[PDB]
């Protein structure tokens, strides 16, 4: 139950979205990133803790505003997972600007 | 052991000599069973 | 079978799960009881644990 | 039926010659075929595997195909990575494989049928294909490996003479030569710790069995071999296979036979049912009780096995019993509901408990469910402080038990004081292992009890047998007369360095004890030392004094037992009076004043003082220790060989008192000097009477002085020894005296004689009369000042004085001559390398060293060039100083005695001259071979700090000049330079 | 193994430069050689060992000047009691510990 | 790395404190509970997450005031571990009111 399992799910789902929607505008591509992102995060307690004990993702932040100012701890953890996945989907967007859209020409 | 002519060695071991690096280094493998080989 | 407390050996119950899951007549709904297994590290520890 | 035999008919060949290894091998194979071991012939690994397959199919009743047998071989039996420890764990733990047949069922492939040993099948092979070896297969698996040796080869060197797959399964290596026989346990070690552990098989009365015939007839019985190898060998965790010594296996099978043959009679809980083992103290008693309890559990009808001790050992054996996990013998505290939970926590029914926890169990609870089961108690350390009433409670509130006890302190009807004997509590002496056997086993050493008969004024009092008057004569008159104390103390200060082998300054030596009776005596003793060391310092100011301390607390508390033991001494410093507490504090202040510590006289400072005092004796800091009661049971040191006694040591408190000396150290220490000052020889004979026959004192103690002087025939081993004066006569009358030895037979016979001389001399040095006879060689004659001081030291009337003047020792310069000749033989036959026949004596010649101090003393005191010859043979008398011959000669062939003002300055003058020539010779060794200069300088100074050199540590080869790592090189100038530098570092070993 | 090659890769020579396998507390060696000139350490957190003591090493060779001996879960201060043993008067010891000592 | 490992450490340490201090007043017993509690909690990231993915302890609360109003997530998790351990040491206090102190009478 690594971080990379969740990232593989997000990578596959983003490939599904770009492959089946043919999105070639980067802002709509990042809207599809927002589509895939929460649709790839886990939901169980032990799964989220086993992802948070894994590599890649860190407890530290990129934006503290994504934290809801509330006492809902796994909401904050899932927001942190969301944040690390949005960064890794910036990297995946840099991959898929040149991965799939180039072959589809017929 | 080059300390000088041949990179590629061979089974020319002359094992009376072989105890001298076994005292000196004590990792005395071969002349034809190294990672280059 | 549980009158044989700490009786060597284990595999009697593995025989005692062999035949009652045979019962091939008719319309089985068997092929069933194959989750009880052996680990365990040593066979005496396996015997003691299954007796427990 | 037993396996440690009582009665054995000693068998014998004819022969059928008893010399060659072919003879031993053929006769051994024939005898094993006669005992029912099948002999086969196997020429491959695969046929071994096929035999294993056939035997396992015969035993287990299963049948394989090649698929199942290949899977079982590659999966369980012969996994390639698994080393020796894995196979040994498979024999002792994982000896069953769960196996899935191809018709979809699971069975249990055994290897060793550990509950019915007769069903196993044994085979024998020899190797293929130098050595002559006999391997014994158990169900096709090789376990036992017998090796055979040349009969001239001593066993201590014979040990040092050390595909495939199945030969990783080996357990017992039996080594023999036809005469001696030892057996290892799974290829542990080498010569450095060789025969610490290599046992010998024996009969039940600890008499060793050594030759191969009786060892084959007794150890290699199928029942006995399988039963020993499986049921009595602990694979502890880890790197440890422990095989029990045969006196342990004796006691274990006596225990189980007595249980198993009492249960048939149904005769529990009565004093004929139990019994007792009596071991010596400190022989490895934990493993015996462990295996006895563990095999006591695995009888079916036996329910509960209790394993009781005294305070406060419980956590320690709770570890040691758990060293083979896991017997579940847990008792942290007496939660009584938790304790009866542990009584009901089933299936692993060995329980470690104190006598106090069981005691409070019988106190608090009274109607427990366990009190009608089959219960076996095993006790240990049964000194009578915490034992009496609990036996009465156990006889009351129990119904079915067997109680066994181990002990070191038995009680006999010979003893007294209103107590009750062990046999009337425990029963039969089941099996016992006394100090006489350990003497015969060469595990401890012999005694030497001496009565110093020197004071006619008090001879009546020190020889009185009335114990009522022994108690009644405690005053400042009968034992604490001041001249009594002074003459005893003067004897101690005059013969301390003689008894403890400190007659030479460069020697190592040992250190002693001093046991007294009371504290009020001991204060006077320590003050007497304090006064007389000052008085001895006020005579010459060259006398090296001695480091002396003391310890004592409290008390002869109760009577508490029979005759007659050391009182169990506690640690309450507040329990004494004011006077002894004051004296103890003053002694501790004088102690701290030299050792820079802050031990106090509370509980904790005194405790830490004891815990340090037991450390400083062990490394020769303190040379004499005044003692009332402590250090007499628990203390153990290899360099304490001398016990001075002024005490009424009786029956087997006496044995513990004497046993604090004779632990083995090397060839130098031979036995233990007990020097007494009261009548104790009759007490000694009456104490050793408790062991056995009157051959015992011929084995235990020592032969007399005259018997080592003259020669004898031993009634203990049938030898015919030559004594001393015969050897002295053989010195002169067999040699071109002294330095005319040239042929090979001359050299060999001289070594063979003079080693015997050195050995006999070292035995003699402990004596009194040989000390007097060496003292007679150094006297002035006449000068009746010197003769009167001589007779004052040694207490000799003039008839005995002239009689000692009659007996002639050889000259001391002759001793120098033969010692130098022996050393020259040793150094000439160290190079290359017929000579490798007789071991030279080393450790004796390792002693009597002169570390240049007595050399410089003779150089200073000599007045008046002419002395340059003398040191030239004095330096040939000490090994390891031959290189400094030329050094000291060139020190006195350059400078004069007028250059040094006195004795204390010429020392540092010599060191200065040595370093000044050292620098030049170092520069010469660098210049001569054109080395790497600073590198070789670092190498030389590192080798001087390390006091030798080696080819290891390649920085030496970094001092090779330009080009020599290469294979086409002589590498001979390298060895030449290596000889140069080892010559140099021997030339300056110890100066810098 | 990786430590023994770690100091092997950095051109350190053959003879002296070793690690012994085993627990430092239960089986220390060398005792004899010597009171050192410099020890460094980094004992890992939570390295517990059953006491106190499970053997008779309450009266051992080195923990006697401590008075009491360290329990299971606070084994870190065992190391410092080991530390002053193998150290000469010239020597100094640079060890690390958890901060949370008030008096424990 | 269960919750029960940490609870066994706390149980053993509390036995050490009560056994070696002889505390027979329940308020000082609970002060010793506060002594053992933080002295038994783990410190590493992956250890704390593996404890939080285990049984017994739950993400939900007994008192939200123990949460520090801050963005330090593993401080909040360690406070939750502290809180569940304080409850389980109430239960352990109920055990040790009658476990050890009764035997020590000499």
């Amino acid at each position: 139950m690594t971080y990379n399992n969740v990232f593989d799910h997000a990578y596959e789902m983003l490939k599904e979205n770009i492959r089946y929607d043919d999105i070639r505008d980067t802002d709509d591509l990042h809207d599809a990133i927002h589509m895939a992102a929460d649709n790839a995060v886990p939901h169980y307690y032990a799964d989220i803790f086993s992802v948070m004990a894994s590599e890649g993702i860190d407890l530290e932040f990129e934006d503290s505003g994504l934290m809801p100012d509330t006492k809902d701890v796994i909401r904050i953890l899932q927001a942190r997972i969301y944040e690390q996945l949005t960064i890794d989907l910036w990297e995946d967007a840099e991959d898929l600007l040149n991965e799939y859209l180039e072959e589809v020409e017929e | 052991i080059e300390a000088t002519d041949d990179i590629k060695d061979d089974a020319i071991k002359t094992k009376g000599y072989f105890i001298y690096p076994s005292q000196l280094f004590c990792n005395v493998a071969a002349k034809a069973n190294t990672n280059d080989r | 079978l549980n009158a044989d407390l700490n009786s060597i050996f284990v595999a009697i119950e593995s025989s005692a799960y062999g035949y009652p899951s045979e019962a091939d007549i008719k319309g089985l709904f068997a092929d069933f009881d194959t989750t009880s297994n052996r680990l365990g590290n040593t066979v005496k520890d396996k015997n003691a644990r299954l007796a427990a | 039926n037993f396996i440690v035999l009582d009665k054995y008919i000693k068998a014998e060949p004819t022969g059928d010659s008893y010399q060659s290894e072919s003879d031993l091998e053929r006769e051994l194979i024939q005898d094993l075929r006669n005992q029912g071991y099948e002999f086969i012939s196997v020429k491959s690994q695969s046929a071994m595997l096929a035999n294993v397959r056939e035997q396992l199919q015969n035993l287990n009743g299963v049948v394989f195909n090649d698929s199942e047998w290949r899977r079982f071989t590659e999966q369980y039996l012969d996994n390639p990575s698994d080393g020796i420890l894995d196979k040994t764990r498979k024999i002792h733990i994982d000896y069953i494989c769960d196996f899935i047949f191809d018709d979809e069922r699971l069975e249990n492939i055994y290897l060793i049928d550990k509950k019915n040993l007769m069903r196993n099948k044994v085979q024998i092979i020899q190797q293929f294909e130098n050595r002559y070896d006999v391997t014994i297969l158990v169900n096709g698996l090789p376990l036992v490996q017998i090796e055979l040796k040349k009969r001239g080869v001593a066993i201590r060197e014979a040990f040092n003479q050390i595909e495939n797959s199945l030969f990783k399964y080996l357990q017992l290596f039996v080594i023999s030569n036809g005469t001696d026989t030892r057996y290892f346990a799974n290829t542990t070690k080498r010569d450095k710790n060789s025969f610490d552990f290599t046992m010998n098989w024996a009969k039940s009365d600890n008499t060793l069995i050594k030759d191969l015939k009786d060892f084959t007839a007794t150890c290699f019985q199928k029942h006995t071999l399988l039963n020993v190898l499986v049921n009595y060998s602990v694979f502890d965790s880890s790197q440890t296979l422990l095989v029990m010594r045969p006196y342990q296996i004796a006691a274990t099978e006596r225990i189980l036979w007595k249980i198993k043959s009492s249960f048939t009679a149904k005769n529990w809980s009565k004093p004929e049912s139990g019994g007792y083992i009596w071991h010596t103290t400190g022989s490895g008693k934990t493993l015996t009780s462990f295996k006895a309890a563990r095999l006591a559990t695995e009888l079916d009808f036996i329910d509960k096995v209790f394993f009781v001790v005294d305070r406060k050992d419980l956590d320690y054996q709770t570890m040691k019993e758990y060293q083979r996990f896991s017997p579940d013998s847990v008792n942290g505290s007496e939660n009584t509901a938790g304790l009866k939970r542990n009584l009901d926590k089933d299936d692993n029914k060995i329980i470690v408990t104190t006598i106090q926890k069981l005691n409070n169990l019988m106190k608090a609870e009274s109607d427990l469910p366990v009190y009608n089961q089959q219960v076996v108690f095993i006790f240990d350390e049964c000194h009578r402080s915490q034992f009496g009433e609990a036996q009465k409670n156990l006889k009351k509130k129990f119904k079915r038990y067997y109680q066994f006890g181990f002990t070191g302190t038995p009680i006999f009807p010979e003893n007294a004081l209103g107590s009750e004997t062990t046999a009337s509590v425990f029963g039969r002496e089941l099996h016992s292992y006394v100090i006489t056997d350990a003497i015969r086993d060469e595990k401890v050493l012999k005694f030497k009890v001496d009565y110093n008969d020197v004071r006619p004024q008090f001879k009546s009092l020190e020889t009185e047998t009335d114990e009522k008057k022994l108690s009644a004569a405690e005053n400042q008159q009968a034992f604490l007369h001041p001249m009594r104390i002074q003459e005893i103390t003067q004897y101690i200060l005059n013969n301390f360095r003689q008894k403890t082998h400190r007659t030479f300054p460069g020697s190592k030596g040992f250190n002693a004890m001093l046991a007294v009776s009371s504290v009020d005596a001991a204060k006077a003793y320590y003050a007497t030392f304090k006064r007389l060391q000052e008085e001895a310092a006020n005579k010459s100011a060259t006398y090296k004094p001695l480091r002396i301390a003391t310890i004592f607390s409290f008390a002869a508390n109760e009577e508490q037992n029979a005759i007659g033991e050391i009182s169990d001494e506690t640690f309450d410093t507040s329990a004494m009076d004011s006077s002894a507490k004051e004296f103890l504090d003053a002694a501790i202040r004088e102690y701290n004043s030299h050792f820079k510590t802050n031990f106090s006289t509370d509980s904790n400072g005194f405790q830490n003082y004891y815990r340090d005092l037991a450390q400083r004796v062990k490394n020769q800091d303190i040379d004499l220790l005044i003692v009332v009661g402590m250090f007499l049971t628990g203390f153990d040191a290899p360099t304490l060989n001398t016990l001075f006694v002024d005490k009424n040591l009786r029956y087997h408190g006496l044995m513990q008192a004497f046993s604090r000396t004779n632990r083995i150290y090397d060839a130098t220490k031979t036995f233990g000097n007990i020097v007494t000052f009261r009548d104790l020889e009759r007490s000694t004979i009456d104490a050793i009477t408790l062991f056995g026959d009157k051959n015992t004192k011929n084995v235990v103690l020592e032969k007399s002085y005259t018997e080592y002087m003259e020669g004898f025939t031993d009634a203990a081993t049938g030898e015919a020894k030559r004594g001393f004066m015969t050897v002295v006569s053989e010195l002169e009358q067999r040699f071109p005296d002294p330095t005319s030895i040239e042929s090979e037979k001359e050299k060999k016979d001289f070594v063979k004689l003079f080693g015997e001389y050195l050995r006999a001399e070292n035995i003699l040095q402990n004596y009194d009369e040989f000390a007097t006879l060496k003292a007679l060689q150094q006297i002035d004659l006449s000068d009746p000042v010197a003769v009167e001081k001589f007779k004052a030291e040694h207490y000799v009337d003039d008839e005995k004085f002239a009689e000692l003047q009659t007996i002639r020792l050889p000259a001391d310069r002759k001793i120098q001559d033969y010692r130098s000749a022996y050393n020259d033989i040793r150094d000439w036959q160290r190079r290359e390398k017929d000579w490798d026949d007789v071991v030279f004596e080393v450790d004796l010649l390792k002693s009597q060293e002169i570390n240049l101090d007595y050399i410089l003393g003779l150089i200073f005191e000599h007045n008046r060039g002419e002395m340059i010859e003398e040191v030239k043979r004095l330096i040939r008398s000490s090994l390891g100083n031959r290189a400094k011959e030329g050094l000291v000669v060139d020190f006195i062939q350059q400078t004069n005695l007028d250059d040094l003002p006195d004795k204390a300055s010429i020392i540092d003058a010599f060191f200065t001259f040595a370093q000044r020539e050292q620098q030049r010779e170092a520069e010469a060794l660098i210049k001569e071979e054109n080395l790497n200069e600073d590198a070789a300088k670092r190498y030389i100074r590192t080798s001087l700090k390390r006091e030798y050199a080696t080819e290891n540590g390649t920085e030496l080869n970094e001092t090779l000049p330009k080009l020599s790592p290469l294979n086409p090189q002589y590498k001979t100038k390298k060895q030449a330079v290596f000889q140069k530098i080892v010559s140099f570092i021997e030339k300056f070993k110890g100066v810098g | 193994n990786l430590a023994r090659m770690n100091m092997f890769l950095h051109n350190i020579n053959y003879d002296k430069f070793d690690i012994k396998l085993g627990n430092t507390l239960t089986e220390p060696h060398f005792r004899d050689e010597k009171p050192f000139d410099a020890i460094v350490s980094n004992p890992p957190y939570s390295v517990k060992w059953i006491g106190s003591d499970d053997p008779t090493l309450i009266n051992d060779e080195r923990f006697a000047p401590a008075g009491v001996l360290a329990p299971k879960s606070k084994a870190d201060f065992a190391f410092v009691l080991h530390a002053l043993n193998y150290l000469s008067a010239k020597g100094r010891a640079a060890i690390v510990c958890f901060p949370g000592i008030f008096y424990r």
